[PDB]
């Protein structure tokens, strides 16, 4: 299991350039893709940097090409989310991520850092409270087409306050590693539904259903999960 | 015996091509540890297209 460790947390002055280096532990990212997507505070994510396994096609964002500089190395396994002449509106929570767009084996986001410089992904319920060891099954409706060759090309990643967004499911047919077979995601052309049982204290976070089969491939509306007792 | 060689020019080019063409849209089945049958079907499709 890859575990990207980010370095360079803190603020920065104006006019300079914030170079965020994130070391990829475990193994190298030569055969696995990479991506550096920023996330706002309390809101969803945002695809800023698109890369490949061998770092061949380092695609930039459609509106943030001047606020990001993709420069990494596959043999080094150490990305660098650099930029040039960042503005004041770039104050967000930057974070890296391992191969998730083309990998469903051990897809997991990076550590992340903090700095202060159509499709309707509507999940339900956005806030709930279950007892200890209870079962919860939330839904996630969409406006565009949700049926893509049977296997719904969508996942469910839960994020906590201050922690990075960790992936739990993938393509609604293969759950992420680490966590046991307790999160079952499904859905038949109506809405993505993921059931978690039994409820635990570690699951007290804000879940989010993200779909990669429609634009944009960012986080959903956000479903807060509170482990009541 | 070994038939394919993912370290050559054209095989690595096709590898990077499918790796780039998979991050946007998810493939039906994963492409980890590919077999020689996939390369054989690829070559057959290319042969049919060229013919
Ligand atoms: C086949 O791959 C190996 C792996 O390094 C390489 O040494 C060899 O030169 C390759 N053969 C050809 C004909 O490219």
């Amino acid at each position: 299991e890859v575990k990207l460790l980010e370095s360079g947390g803190g603020l920065v002055q104006p006019g300079g350039s914030l170079k965020l280096s994130c070391a990829a532990s475990g193994f190298d990212f030569s055969e696995y893709w990479m991506s550096w997507v920023r996330q706002a505070p309390g809101k969803g994510l945002e695809w800023i940097g698109e890369i490949n396994p061998d770092s061949s096609s380092i695609d930039y964002t459609p509106s943030l090409k001047d606020k990001i500089i993709i420069s990494r190395d596959n043999a080094k396994k150490t990305l660098y989310l650099q930029l040039s002449k960042v503005r004041s509106e770039d104050t967000a929570l930057y974070y890296c991520a391992r191969p998730r767009g083309n990998y469903v084996v051990m897809d997991y986001w990076g550590q992340g850092t903090s700095v202060t410089v159509n499709i309707v992904l509507t999940q339900s319920p956005a806030s709930l409270a279950v007892s200890l060891g209870q079962r919860a099954t939330i839904s996630c409706r969409a406006s565009e087409s949700v049926d893509s060759y049977g296997s719904s090309f969508v996942h469910w990643y839960q994020q906590k306050p201050g922690q990075p967004p960790k992936l739990l499911i993938f393509l609604a047919s293969k759950l992420e590693s680490g966590v046991p077979a307790r999160f079952s995601g499904s859905g038949s052309r109506t809405d993505f539904t993921l059931t978690i049982d039994p409820v635990e204290a570690d699951d007290a976070a804000t879940y989010y259903c993200q779909q990669t089969n429609e634009d944009p491939y960012t986080f959903g509306g956000g479903t807060k999960l509170e482990i009541k007792r | 015996f070994q038939l394919v060689n993912y370290t050559d020019t054209i095989p690595a080019r096709i590898m990077q091509q499918w790796r780039t063409s998979d991050a946007r849209d998810h493939t039906r089945v994963d492409w980890k540890r590919p077999k020689y049958t996939s390369a054989l079907t690829y070559d057959g499709v290319k042969v049919m297209a060229e013919a």
